[PDB]
């Protein structure tokens, strides 16, 4: 049911985890990664938040991890292995595949479970809000406030970039 | 002619947020109303 | 490197340690974490060799992966309390994660593996900066966040750093390792005494660095990386030799030295809370650093190791490094023992 | 549900029109390093990290609504400059030259 | 002076593209100092009610509040109906 | 823990002000004018009591003063607010100002047959003032009693009795 | 807790698990690195979200700038240990072994 | 309901690339003295038509990795759909409250299907090639993006129906013609376009390729009605729809036919001269002009609503 989309999202975003992290070619890592990352945004989308969640789109996936797979075809991987044909890979794929399952089959068997750690299984819809009639969206408010209560933030985040710039020029000056 | 637009667009903002405004404690009134029927409605069931 | 661009790495070095110590808000002590990290990069980098890469390398993996297990338990905190005041953490799992992390920062054992080999891959000046200020940015959270930490692992933390430090050293010839294995073993007794009182922290991380760094200008002005190297000393500077005794024997703890002073202190903390058992371990498992210690002032100053041919070469020429605050950094490394009472100003 | 539904047909459309793109009737019966460049590497790495000041910048349009216009307009102007700052360092120290 | 004039001939024969780009920076940072309009943009922000405007509880000692919206107390909008 | 309080289904009834939001829309600048002292004699019930259940009272004014209004717009303006809210209602946004002419023709026909005289830009979004015989309620947040001060230090400070007194220290 | 962080906290787990157990390619290990940033911004976004802290809705957009710096920062050092050895294998960086 | 109205927007999508196919090369033919097809078809009007079934039956003529040939031209093609949904032409088919985003976020993944092709090709030189088409493509990523939010500090938010009210006067390219010049050039190198078609150029120096071609034509007619959109506003009446629909296309029309004029125009940047253009002219103009748009509306005191 739609009702359990989010928990359905959060189930794909588990198995595109364990799918780079089994450490297949850095290629297909790479593109575990990019679904992870989108369906990650869904989940970010269903909570409210739009610009979160377009921002996972345009500077996670649109940026970083173009940049990554833009450096792995340049000085990493050029032709990918096949998929899952190195065992570890597979091993490790197919454990985490399952260790999900089991956690999936249970906790919408019980609506609950305990994996170390005790969880609800009702949905999260359950811990919404219920009252919302603004005329505005709140993470907007939230964000757009970066430039008159966080001129500190600004201050200290614009110069960690500009000396991005600088150290990666002496690093790569060689 | 954008300052002009834009001083008239913000004046007609300011209309309709005041509309809202005005229209916001009938509002206020139902939704007490609501969410308090829907709460001593669950309170029936779960005595049953 | 361009001498303008150094000074900017640097201050930038510094800055991303005092956004760590100034900060109420778990976010900008991240921040600082992470500005603090990039600045530094470049001047292990900076000589442009195999091993200073691979020591690069291996500081980075080691830092980011503690910065985001920072990060997991700043948002578990929030999670469990809504808020990001620096101070103690509301949840015990988050507290594990947060040790567990600045541990890894600090180079304690059992995460202690990559000081020796980062600090052997990069330039004296630059191990100077690694085993002396990087230590103030953890050393400040564990400073405030010591109400909710587990006793269990921190003092384990302690005491493994202690004896992997003190055993780690003795297999030792080159200078930077046995430095790196001794930050080891100082770290463990800085967290220690943290539980009981954390003015002795700071007392013994205060100590620690100005021996630290007396140690490390010394092997600078000489440009000695390895034992046999520091041998030649006396047959070149005999002066040094004996401020380098002096000084190996103040980070050995002897009486009546400046070194005595912060284990003199940690041992009445502990006594004082019954803790016997550790303190006395402790004390004895520093005997390995002594060791280690007095091995290099028996070829450095004690006795006259042999020399070369072109030596003599060298005696027609003075030593032309800066050797910044040397003189003054020797004297508080040696003779401060008689004004201990002076520890309260940092209470 | 509407761009669920506009996405999922989007993509099912291509991936049909890839389908039979592949297989119609044919009526027949018989990880090394790239030579890696760095100044390329380099343009990446670049655009990382403008696009991470612009993603700080995309919220100009929302703050401009503030009260506290005095610090919005000066912060917004400091990040800009640092950017032509970025740009500037670039620039003179030969980052922007594809010769050698 | 003759030397800044030679220098700016100079920038603008050979780089007009940066000569603009630093003008048009430098216009950016002075001219809302100089404005007499950057004073209204304060002022419109701030008369925009997003939120609920919540009512006073009426003391008898709030004679510059008003009882009611049409009232003349409080603050008013004319200068922005003529802007 | 104990029982949370709810009012009977009955207590809640009231006579519904069932009109779509193009009609309230239409009708709010007037509205906000007319109805304005029960409506901010609730708004401050809410803002003070902090608890729906307190202005069930106060809310139901709100909904007879309402209707009351609209009664007196269908008794006497029924045709020109009949196609000033059509022609709201036809926009997706709902905008004023592709509406003039209309509200022209209802604001015109109020006034003659009513009096209302629509509230200027900037009149509806003041801080009034009500007055209440209602009490201001005394704690509500229902907070407990805070936790006594810590015992303050007072006095003069003198130098520490022998010093330090660290070990053999005599300073 | 909600049903969702039980999934969340798993896809942290996995790429720690996945970034501490090193295979070959360091570029494998820098990707476990990023999806652990992705995780957490996924929770703090959530958190943020759903308790509506107005003034923190910034904070997952500095960690995300913060940590894609970090990640450039590290490609760099990718790249310069594949010009020494032709590979970005993790195998070859140790020369500090002595 | 909602699937009708899709599908009456992905048709005539494609159809729309078939017949600019053709538009092209007689525009082309005519400006080089010539005609360009007329014989199949009266006026050539049966040409794109007799070009996609050849190309369909043609032999589809090994892959490095079968997984990402195939998910190149998919991507491709899914996105460049995608780009339509939120475009108010002039209700759109999907009303996002962060329209421009969107299209900002998903443009900026279509560089992926240029790289994949490229890991795809199985050859050291055709990914050599991918990786400076890329280069190119998120170089000038930079400039569209400042461009868009330098705009956008006029129209006060990120949906696209805003841009209307906000040209309901004036057109948008009076106040900002500055911008709207590099914005149409970075449009034009965004889409490999001459003369920044240095991925046809430098390579000289079926179905599946029939697919990339729809994308990347697609993306064109696209670009140049967020172009109309950004800069020439039409106006709108909610009654009468179709005269927004009307005035336009036509506006949408004859940019995409600019584009078409340009190619006939000029020869090709150098690989290293285009990105000159951007780093050291476009992008330092680009950031003057952002502060300068930062300060404007306060020193007016023109801001925008923000609703
Ligand atoms: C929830 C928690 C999360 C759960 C995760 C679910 C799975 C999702 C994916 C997660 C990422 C997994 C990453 C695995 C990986 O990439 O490692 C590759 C890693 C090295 O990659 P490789 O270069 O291809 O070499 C393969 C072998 O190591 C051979 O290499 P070799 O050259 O060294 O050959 C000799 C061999 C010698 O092997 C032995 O002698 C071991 C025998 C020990 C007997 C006891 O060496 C080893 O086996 C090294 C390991 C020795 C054991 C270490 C002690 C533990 O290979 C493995 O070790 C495979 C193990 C995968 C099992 C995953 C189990 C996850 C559980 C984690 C603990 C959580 C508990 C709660
Ligand atoms: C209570 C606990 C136990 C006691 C705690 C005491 C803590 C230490 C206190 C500070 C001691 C700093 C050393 C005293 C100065 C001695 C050196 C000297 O006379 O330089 C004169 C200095 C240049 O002497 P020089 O011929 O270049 O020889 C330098 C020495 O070899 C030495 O050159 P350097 O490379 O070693 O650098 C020394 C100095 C940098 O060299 C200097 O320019 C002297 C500056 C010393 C300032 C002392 C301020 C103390 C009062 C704090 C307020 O560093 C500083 O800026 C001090 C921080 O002449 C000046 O310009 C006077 C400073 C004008 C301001
Ligand atoms: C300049 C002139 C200023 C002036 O007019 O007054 C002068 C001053 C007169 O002051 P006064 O008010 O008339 O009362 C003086 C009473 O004798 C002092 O009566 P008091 O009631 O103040 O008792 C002295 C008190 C004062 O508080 C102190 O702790 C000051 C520390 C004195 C250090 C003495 C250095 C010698 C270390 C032992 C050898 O000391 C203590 O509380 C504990 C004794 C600390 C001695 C250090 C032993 C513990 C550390 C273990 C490591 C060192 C062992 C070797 O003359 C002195 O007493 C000199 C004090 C000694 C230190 C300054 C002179 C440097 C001596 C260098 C010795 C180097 C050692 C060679 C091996
Ligand atoms: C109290 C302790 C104060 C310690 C001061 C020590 C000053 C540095 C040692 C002086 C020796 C001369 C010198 O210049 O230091 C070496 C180093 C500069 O490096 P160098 O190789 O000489 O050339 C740099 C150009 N790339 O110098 C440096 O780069 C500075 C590194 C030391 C900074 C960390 C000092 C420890 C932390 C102090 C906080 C105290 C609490
Ligand atoms: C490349 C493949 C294409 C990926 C597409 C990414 C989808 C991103 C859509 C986000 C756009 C958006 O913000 O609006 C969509 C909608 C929210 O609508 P919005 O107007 O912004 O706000 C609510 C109403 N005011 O938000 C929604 O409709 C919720 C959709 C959640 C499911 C998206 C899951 C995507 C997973 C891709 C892998
Ligand atoms: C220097 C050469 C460079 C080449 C670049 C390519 C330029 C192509 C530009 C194409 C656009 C030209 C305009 C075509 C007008 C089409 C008919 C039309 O729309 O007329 C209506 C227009 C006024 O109406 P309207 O557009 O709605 O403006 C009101 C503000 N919203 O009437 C006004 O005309
Ligand atoms: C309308 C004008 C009317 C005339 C009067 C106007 C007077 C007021 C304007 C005053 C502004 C004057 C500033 C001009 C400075 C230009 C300096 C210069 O000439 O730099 C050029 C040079 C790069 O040229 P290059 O190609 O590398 O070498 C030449 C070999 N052929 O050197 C360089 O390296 C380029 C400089 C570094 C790059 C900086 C880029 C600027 C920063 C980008 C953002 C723009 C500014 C803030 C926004
Ligand atoms: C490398 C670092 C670069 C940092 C660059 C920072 C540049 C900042 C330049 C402009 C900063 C101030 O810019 C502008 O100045 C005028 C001064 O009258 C202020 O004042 C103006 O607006 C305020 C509203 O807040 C009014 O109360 C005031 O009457 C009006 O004159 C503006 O509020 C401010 O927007
Ligand atoms: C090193 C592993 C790295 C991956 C980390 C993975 C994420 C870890 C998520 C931790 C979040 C759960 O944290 C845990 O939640 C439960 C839920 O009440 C808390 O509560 C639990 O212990 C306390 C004990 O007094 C009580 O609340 C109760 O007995 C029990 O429910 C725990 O005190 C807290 O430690
Ligand atoms: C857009 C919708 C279009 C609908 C059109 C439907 C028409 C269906 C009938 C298609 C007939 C195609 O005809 C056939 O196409 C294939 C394309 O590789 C050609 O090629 C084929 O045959 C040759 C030998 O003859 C083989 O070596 C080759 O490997 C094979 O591909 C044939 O030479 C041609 O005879
Ligand atoms: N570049 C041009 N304008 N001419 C040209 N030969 N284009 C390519 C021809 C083509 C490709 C795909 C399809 I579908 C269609 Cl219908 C036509």
């Amino acid at each position: 049911m739609m009702l359990y989309i989010v928990f359905i999202l959060s189930v794909i975003f588990v198995m595109g985890f364990v799918g780079f992290s089994s450490k297949p070619s850095p290629i297909y890592g790479g593109l575990g990664l990019i679904v992870s990352g989108g369906v990650g945004c869904g989940i970010v989308l269903n909570f409210g938040g739009s610009f979160l969640g377009l921002m996972v789109f345009l500077i996670y996936l649109g940026g970083m991890m173009v940049v990554f797979g833009y450096t792995t075809a340049m000085a990493t991987e050029q032709y990918p292995e096949i998929w899952l044909s190195n065992k570890a890979v597979l091993g490790a794929f197919v454990t985490g595949l399952l260790m999900e399952f089991f956690m999936v089959y249970y906790v919408l068997k019980d609506k609950e479970v305990e994996v170390v750690f005790e969880f609800n299984g009702l949905g999260d819809w359950v811990i919404y809000d219920t009252g919302d009639s603004g005329f505005f969206s709140e993470e907007a408010m939230g964000i757009a406030a970066l430039y008159s209560y966080g001129t500190w933030l600004v201050i200290v985040t614009g110069w960690s970039l500009l000396i991005g710039v600088v150290v990666i020029m002496e690093i790569t000056r060689g | 002619s954008m300052m002009k637009w834009n001083r008239e667009r913000r004046r007609l903002q300011i209309e309709d947020f005041e509309a809202r405004i005005a229209l916001m404690p009938l509002l206020q009134a139902e939704k007490d109303r609501r969410v308090l029927q829907m709460l001593r409605e669950n309170l029936e069931e779960e005595a049953t | 490197m361009n001498p303008i661009i150094f000074i900017i790495i640097l201050l930038t070095i510094m800055l991303g340690t005092i956004i760590v110590m100034i900060s109420s808000h778990w976010l900008l002590v991240w921040i600082g974490f992470e500005m603090n990290m990039l600045a530094i990069i470049p001047i292990m980098m900076k000589n442009h060799n195999p091993r200073a890469t691979e020591a690069s390398t291996k500081y980075f993996l080691t830092q980011s992966t503690a910065s985001m297990l920072l990060m997991m338990a700043v948002i578990i905190n929030l999670m469990f309390s809504g808020q990001w005041t620096v101070m103690k953490l509301f949840n015990p799992m988050a507290s594990m994660l947060m040790t567990m992390a600045l541990a890894m920062k600090l180079g304690m054992a059992p995460f202690h593996f990559w000081v020796p080999e980062v600090t052997q891959g990069i330039p004296l000046s630059s191990g100077l900066i690694l085993l002396t200020w990087q230590k103030l940015a953890p050393m400040s959270v564990l400073y405030q966040i010591f109400p909710s930490i587990n006793l269990n692992l921190i003092l384990t933390l302690s005491v493994l750093s202690i004896l992997i430090g003190g055993w780690g050293g003795l297999n030792q010839t080159q200078l930077r390792k046995i430095m790196a294995y001794s930050s080891i073993a100082h770290m463990g007794w800085m967290t220690a005494v943290l539980p009981y009182n954390p003015t002795m922290t700071l007392l013994n991380l205060i100590i620690y660095i100005i021996m630290t760094s007396t140690m490390f200008t010394m092997f600078m002005a000489n440009s000695t990386t390895t034992t046999l190297s520091l041998s030649h000393t006396w047959n070149k500077t005999p002066i040094m030799t004996v401020l380098i005794l002096a000084t190996l024997l103040s980070m050995g703890g002897l009486p009546p030295l400046s070194g005595f002073m912060p284990k003199w202190m940690i041992i009445q903390e502990m006594t004082k809370n019954n803790s016997i058992i550790l303190p006395t371990f402790m004390a004895i498992t520093a005997l390995l650093n002594l060791y280690f210690y007095m091995r290099l002032t028996y070829s450095t100053t004690l006795t006259m190791f042999p020399s070369t041919n072109n030596m003599k070469m060298k005696w027609q020429f003075p030593l032309m490094k800066k050797m910044t605050f040397l003189p003054t950094m020797v004297v508080l490394s040696t003779m401060m023992l008689p004004l201990t009472p002076m520890l309260s100003v940092l209470e | 549900m509407n761009l669920m539904l506009a996405l999922l047909t989007n993509f099912t459309l291509a991936t049909l029109l890839v389908i039979i793109a592949f297989w119609l009737p044919q009526l027949n019966v018989y990880s090394a390093r790239l030579p890696f460049s760095m100044k390329f590497f380099l343009v990446a790495i670049t655009f990382l990290l403008f696009d991470l000041e612009i993603a700080l910048l995309l919220p100009l349009p929302w703050a401009s609504q503030t009260a506290n216009l005095n610090t919005m307009l000066t912060m917004a102007l400091f990040l800009i400059i640092l950017l032509a700052v970025s740009l500037a360092y670039e620039w003179t120290q030969k980052g922007l030259e594809w010769t050698e | 002076a003759e030397r800044v004039a030679a220098f700016l001939k100079n920038v603008w024969a050979k780089e007009p593209v940066l000569v603009a780009s630093f003008a048009i920076a430098g216009l950016a940072v002075i001219l809302p100092t100089l404005s007499p309009y950057t004073k209204y943009s304060l002022m419109i922000n701030r008369a925009t009610p997003y939120n609920y405007p919540v009512p006073l509880r009426d003391d008898g000692n709030m004679p510059d509040v008003p009882s009611h919206p049409q009232d003349p107390q409080g603050p008013s909008l004319e200068w922005l109906k003529r802007l | 823990p104990g029982i949370v309080e709810l009012p009977s289904l009955e207590d809640l009834k009231v006579q519904e002000v069932k009109v779509s939001s193009s009609v309230l829309k239409a009708a709010a600048h007037h509205y906000g004018a007319q109805c304005d002292k029960p409506n901010k004699e609730f708004m401050l019930c809410r803002w003070e009591e902090k608890d729906p259940r307190r202005c069930l009272e106060e809310g139901k004014l709100v909904n007879q003063c309402a209707l009351e209004f609209f009664r007196q717009i269908k008794r006497h303006c029924a045709e020109p607010f009949t196609e000033y809210w059509t022609c709201i209602d036809y926009s997706g946004l709902q905008l004023f100002r592709r509406c003039r002419k209309q509200q022209a023709q209802f604001d015109e026909c109020v006034l003659d047959k009513l009096g209302w005289v629509r509230p200027d830009l900037g009149d509806l979004s003041k801080v009034t003032k009500v007055k209440t015989d209602r009490p201001l309620p005394e704690n509500p947040y229902h907070s407990r009693a805070r936790p006594e001060p810590n015992p303050e230090v007072e006095g003069d400070l003198k130098p520490a009795r022998h010093g330090s007194r660290l070990f053999f220290w005599t300073m | 807790m909600s049903m969702v962080y039980m999934n969340i906290m798993m896809a942290f787990t996995v790429s720690l698990v996945g970034l501490l157990m090193y295979r070959s390619h360091l570029m494998s290990s820098l990707l476990c690195l990023e999806g652990m940033m992705l995780s957490l911004f996924v929770m703090a976004a959530l958190t943020i979200l759903n308790s509506h802290f107005t003034l923190a809705s910034m904070m997952p957009i500095i960690l995300l700038v913060f940590a894609a710096c970090e990640a450039a920062l590290g490609l760099s050092l990718l790249v310069m240990v594949s010009n020494t050895y032709g590979t970005d294998y993790v195998q070859n960086l140790n020369l500090l072994q002595c | 309901m909602f699937m009708i109205n899709i599908l009456m927007l992905i048709i005539p999508i494609l159809l729309a690339v078939a017949f600019l196919t053709l538009v092209e090369r007689k525009v082309l033919g005519y400006m080089q003295l010539r005609k360009g097809p007329n014989v199949v078809g009266p006026y050539g009007l049966l040409q794109p038509i007799a070009d996609a079934i050849k190309l369909f039956i043609k032999e589809p003529l090994a892959t490095s990795s079968a997984s990402m040939f195939i998910l190149a031209p998919i991507m491709a093609l899914g996105l460049a759909l995608t780009m339509w949904i939120p475009l108010p032409m002039p209700y759109p088919l999907i009303n996002m409250n962060l329209g421009v985003l969107f299209m900002l976020a998903m443009s900026s993944l279509a560089v992926y299907s240029i790289l994949w092709s490229g890991w795809a090709s199985n050859s050291k030189y055709a990914l050599i090639g991918a990786l400076r088409a890329v280069a190119q493509t998120i170089s000038y990523e930079v400039t569209l993006a400042i461009i868009l939010l330098s705009v956008l500090l006029m129209s006060g938010s990120f949906t696209l129906s805003t841009l209307i009210t906000t040209q309901e006067q004036m057109w948008l390219i009076l106040p900002a013609w500055p911008l709207a010049m590099m914005w149409f050039i970075s449009t034009l190198a965004e889409t490999n376009r001459a003369p920044f078609d240095l991925t046809e150029g430098e390579s000289e120096l079926a179905g599946p390729f029939a697919l990339f071609f729809m994308a990347e034509y697609a993306n064109i007619i696209m670009m140049n009605i967020f172009t109309a959109i950004l800069f020439l506003g039409t106006s709108h009446n909610p009654h009468m729809p179709e005269l927004y629909t009307i005035n336009f296309t036509i506006k949408s029309l004859l940019l995409t036919m600019s584009f078409l004029w340009i190619r006939a125009s000029y020869p090709r940047f150098r690989y290293d001269q285009l990105m000159h253009l951007l780093w050291k002219n476009f992008l330092p103009l680009t950031l003057a002009l952002c502060m300068w748009h930062v300060s404007l509306p306060i020193l007016t005191s023109g801001i925008p609503p923000q609703t």
